[PDB]
């Protein structure tokens, strides 16, 4: 989430250790 | 038994806004190639 809204996504998500991620496939509900 | 038939039949479902952008897919202009082709997520939409 952020300040004033919500980011909910279902993608590959390969790692961040820490823009958090670094991939996108198959990147369905948004 | 004595029972009251229903005047009606009523069918109520909430009311739908997703408008998916068919209307947008409808109207483009610059559509590229055949080999090179999208593959749109129709997601969450609705099936207008």
């Amino acid at each position: 989430n952020n300040a004033t809204n919500v980011f909910i996504k279902v993608c590959e998500f390969q790692f961040c250790n820490d823009g958090v991620y670094s991939s996108a496939n198959n990147c369905t509900f948004e | 038994n004595f029972r009251v038939q229903p005047t009606e039949s009523i069918v109520r479902f909430p009311n739908v806004t997703n408008l998916c952008p068919f209307h947008e897919v409808f109207n483009a202009t610059r559509f590229a190639s055949v080999y090179a082709w999208n593959r749109t997520r129709i997601s969450n939409c609705v099936a207008d």
